[PDB]
């Protein structure tokens, strides 16, 4: 519908983009679209668990512009799901699609799609003359983990850029303080992480011993206070707890990732 | 100036039941970037020279898939902090106070509150290939579009209803274990005891404050529906988004230093050696604005995520609890 | 000790004096729980995980962005300075230092960012263990689920797990309530607690466990008469004074 200039040829969008025409055969105007739209998304519960895959196509209604179709086919708010079952029961959130739909891996195996459930449902007995009172209480553990620091690099930027190489060191020297900056914003991460370690632990000043006698009136402190009996001094919490996370290097031993 | 005295006080005969509001962002809209209909939109020669340049699209994507995850966990970390959906009962006999305009309205299409729906009139916000052959239609033409929030608004509603029910119904007691029912204005006694005053206080003055609480909810209301700019935070956060994915948009018509701005006309004047500098060119100009908005995301979402962690930290000590901090929950003791 | 944080939550503390034994052995079952649950499932460590995982992710995208040549004709120097005079490789190695300088700077502004979240973290953590570990907290859900009665830290790889101990209410019961007692014309209302009743007889009982007692003037407090009040109940006050007078 565009109405051209006689002087003009091409039509131009918010981008530059040559988005409209005049054909100069037969003078009409044309608008040019690009074909390639549309987002997709691949559901998978593993490849070590199957090799069968549902694949998500944003922006498509199927009430097509899809790879292909298959035996079920399935329209959410977040595109078309090829490849998964819909049922009609609600589970928790297993592979989160979008939506309020989730995805799950059930039994013949097969891939399903349901939408996902807040909660099981409840009824407090309300009235304006009835109270609720425990009689009996539990005492509950939960643990909670917390980052509190990172690695501290340092990053040599001649030997990353220019390794061992004259003429790039003394190209690389018309840059400026760069890496000066660079190296300052590294130093003040790896100081930070000290003092984040040091903020959070170091928060007494004594060095508190527990008695040698361990009568605390029936109450077992023995998987948290330290082992003695172990080479490092931890408990047996924090002996799993390190045992449960996977973290000098010579020359001679290099000549590997951190290599 | 105030009258002091060393032998003089001064002691409040009366009291005010005050609602006041306070807005928190929670999320951010979830974008995802192609690379290479940004860069090199439907264009081989550009495809495979941005090949050399590595891992750097990979690099955005994932930033920005930790975004859009990020989103999801903010609005679960606020919303889905109980895990029984509550009901409130039939009858709303509360001792005179009246939840109408915060308990949700069943006739409405979304079972949403009254004030909600105002709260969802007042901010304001599938686009298939055949309705776009419009700002969403050019940025979703360049590999930029917007996936969609886990949790639809009705789960939310449905979040916020029954956080709703079981503080009406079992007060704190259900933040902390089983919820066990107790009378409202025995509830609010619990909590004039909470912040220093006798229970005798409330239940010899009961239907005053359920006409002050009732009055102070309805000027709540009309104070939302009047004043056009009480939502200011969420339509901020709402045009922050927009409009750095419009300036992404509008930078694909820059130069970087080339001939052109266009791929095909690069194309259609040059050889492969010399349209490569030009290609060279637009590439490292349009990586440059796709890695600035990638960071500056990253900030953003570093912005919204340190709200959206005071937000669940007020759903937990504001409305599961009664806290003793001033100034946390409102102004006065709460 | 624990008497004293029982005291914190709103309960007497002849309710843990009287329950001694049964206390230490939940709290013993929930501590070896706890091992057993951390020593069973293998995504519980998570959070301290992703952190090692993105820094090492970064470290080796560093590395591998050394083999792009970023519009140079090599990404080898030593290829370009055996193969070119010295103005055509410094035109190429020109181009090589831009992209390595690029790659290092978003190398650097993405730790700066994973910093600031992990300040994030630390602050989190070191207010923790000030509020929870140093104190007895009454912060609703900022030391655990339930009422919070202690904390104890424990390190970890680069973080800190607290196990929070907290006070869970169980095996309710529901009885009829009254917001006040009308006894000789004067209207009567708990001092602590609040009155129950199992439909014939009235009792006041603290209102975190079930304990109930004989209504009487030292447990409650007069305040008006018996017509102001809505849904005041009659019942008698006994006076301790005189059975022994
Ligand atoms: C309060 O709860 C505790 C914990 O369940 C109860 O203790 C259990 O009682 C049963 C029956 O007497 C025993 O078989 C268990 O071995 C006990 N468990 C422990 C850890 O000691 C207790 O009986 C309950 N009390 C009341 C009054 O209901
Ligand atoms: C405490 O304040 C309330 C609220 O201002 C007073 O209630 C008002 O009293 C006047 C005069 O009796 C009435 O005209 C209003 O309609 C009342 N307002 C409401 C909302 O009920 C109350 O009188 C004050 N009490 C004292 C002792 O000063
Ligand atoms: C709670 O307050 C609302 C108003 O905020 C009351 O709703 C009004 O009810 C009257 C009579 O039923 C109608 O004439 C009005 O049109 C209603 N207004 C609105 C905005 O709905 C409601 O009745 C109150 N609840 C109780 C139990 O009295
Ligand atoms: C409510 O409390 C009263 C007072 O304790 C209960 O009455 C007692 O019932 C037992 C039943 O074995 C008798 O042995 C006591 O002598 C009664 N106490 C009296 C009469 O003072 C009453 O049973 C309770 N209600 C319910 C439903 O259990
Ligand atoms: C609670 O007790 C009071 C005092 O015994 C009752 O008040 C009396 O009720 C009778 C019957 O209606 C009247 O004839 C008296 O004049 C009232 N006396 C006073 C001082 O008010 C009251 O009815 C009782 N309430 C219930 C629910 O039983
Ligand atoms: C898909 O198209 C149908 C046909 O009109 C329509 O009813 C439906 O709402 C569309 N779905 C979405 C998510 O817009
Ligand atoms: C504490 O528990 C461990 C294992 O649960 C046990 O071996 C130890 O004897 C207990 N301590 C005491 C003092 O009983
Ligand atoms: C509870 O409701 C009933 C029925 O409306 C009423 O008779 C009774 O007085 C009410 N009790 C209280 C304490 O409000």
């Amino acid at each position: 519908n565009k109405k051209f200039l006689p002087f003009q040829q091409f039509g131009r969008d918010i981008a530059d983009t040559t988005d409209a025409v005049r054909d100069p055969q037969t003078l009409e105007i044309l608008d040019i679209t690009p074909c390639s739209f549309g987002g997709v998304s691949v559901i998978t519960p593993g490849t070590n668990t199957s090799n069968q895959v549902a694949v998500l196509y944003q922006d498509v209604n199927c009430t097509w512009r899809v790879y292909s179709t298959g035996s079920n086919v399935f329209q959410t708010r977040a595109g078309c799901l090829i490849g998964a079952e819909h049922v009609n029961n609600s589970y928790e959130c297993d592979i989160p699609i979008g939506a309020g739909i989730c995805a799950s891996y059930q039994t013949s195996q097969s891939i399903i799609a349901y939408t996902m459930s807040l909660g099981a449902e409840n009824s407090v007995a309300y009235s304006n003359n009835s109270i609720a009172i425990p009689t009996n209480f539990t005492i509950s553990v939960t643990t909670e983990i917390l980052p509190v620091s990172m690695t501290k690099t340092s990053v040599d930027c001649t030997m990353y850029i220019c390794g061992d190489s004259t003429e790039c060191s003394n190209l690389l020297l018309q840059y400026g303080s760069f890496c000066t900056q660079l190296n300052r914003a590294l130093t003040g991460i790896a100081v930070e992480q000290d003092k984040n370690t040091q903020e959070v632990f170091a928060q007494v000043k004594q060095i508190y011993k527990t008695p040698p006698i361990k009568d605390f009136g029936g109450f077992n402190f023995s998987q948290i206070l330290p082992d003695p009996s172990k080479p490092s001094k931890r408990s047996p919490i924090e002996d799993l707890l390190f045992n449960k996370v996977t973290l000098i290097k010579q020359y001679g031993d290099c000549l590997d990732l951190i290599c | 100036s105030v009258a002091y005295s060393n032998n003089s006080i001064a002691i409040p005969t009366n009291f005010t039941i005050s609602v006041t509001t306070e807005i928190l962002p929670v999320s951010m809209t979830k974008t995802s970037v192609d690379c290479t209909m940004y860069i090199c939109g439907d264009s081989t020669e550009c495809s495979n020279l941005l090949l050399q340049y590595g891992s750097f699209c990979t690099q955005l994507n994932r930033a920005l898939t930790g975004i859009a995850v990020e989103q999801d966990k903010n609005t679960q970390e606020v919303f889905a902090q109980v895990k029984q959906i509550y009901k409130t009962p039939p009858i709303k006999d509360f001792g005179g106070f009246n939840f109408s305009q915060i308990l949700p309205d069943p006739s409405k299409p979304s079972k949403r509150s009254p004030i909600e729906d105002l709260l969802f009139n007042k901010v304001t916000l599938i686009k298939q290939y055949g309705d776009c052959l419009d700002l969403i239609c050019a940025q979703k033409f360049n590999g930029l579009t917007v996936l969609p929030p886990l949790l639809t608004d009705e789960m939310i509603a449905q979040y916020t209803s029954a956080l709703l029910a079981g503080t009406i119904t079992s007060g704190w007691t259900f933040g902390a274990g089983p919820a066990l029912q107790i009378p409202f204005p025995m509830q609010m006694a619990y909590r004039f005891n909470g912040i220093g005053v006798t229970q005798n206080v409330l239940y010899e003055n009961q239907k005053l404050i359920a006409n002050q609480f009732n009055s102070a909810i309805g000027k709540i209301q009309d104070s939302l529906s009047s004043t056009p700019s009480a939502l200011g935070k969420l339509q901020d956060v709402v045009n922050q988004n927009a409009q750095a994915l419009n300036t992404l948009v509008k930078q694909l018509s820059s130069n970087f230093g080339a001939i052109s701005s266009v791929l095909n006309d690069i194309l259609s004047r040059l050889d492969p050696p010399e349209a490569e500098v030009q290609i060279d060119r637009l590439i490292t100009g349009r990586l440059q604005s796709l890695q600035t908005y990638v960071t500056q995301q990253l900030i953003r979402a570093a912005e919204i995520r340190a709200s959206a962690n005071l937000a669940a930290t007020k759903m937990s000590e504001c409305v599961l609890g009664q806290s003793k901090r001033v100034d946390f929950c409102g102004k006065g003791y709460h | 000790q624990m008497a004293y944080r029982f005291n914190g939550i709103g309960v007497t503390q002849n309710v843990l004096y009287e329950n001694q034994k049964l206390i230490a052995n939940q709290f013993n079952s929930a501590i070896g729980k706890i091992q057993d649950s951390l020593s069973s499932t293998p995504s519980a460590l998570g959070k301290l995980q992703d952190v090692v995982n993105q820094n090492a992710q970064a470290l080796n995208t560093l590395v591998k962005q050394l083999s792009s040549n970023f519009g140079a004709i090599s990404s080898v120097l030593n290829d370009i300075l055996s193969r070119l005079d010295p103005p055509e490789a410094e035109v190429q190695i020109d181009r090589l230092i831009t992209g390595r300088l690029q790659s290092l700077q978003t190398y650097v502004t993405q730790q700066l960012i994973r910093a600031a979240e992990i300040r994030a973290s630390a602050n989190l953590a070191a207010t923790k263990m000030s509020e929870c570990v140093l104190g007895q907290s009454k912060r609703v859900d900022f030391c655990g689920k339930g009422y919070h009665l202690m904390s104890f830290p424990q390190s970890a790889p680069h973080g800190v797990v607290f196990l929070h101990v907290t006070y869970v209410p169980a095996q309710e019961k529901n009885f009829t309530t009254a917001p006040a007692i009308c006894h000789d014309g004067k209207a009567h209302f708990p001092r602590e607690g609040v009155f129950v009743s199992n439909g014939t007889h009235w009792f006041v009982t603290q209102r975190n466990f079930y304990e109930p007692q004989i209504i009487t003037t030292d447990n409650t407090f007069v305040s008006g008469n018996c017509d102001v009040v809505i849904g005041i109940v009659n019942n008698t006050v006994y006076d301790p004074l005189q059975p022994e007078l």
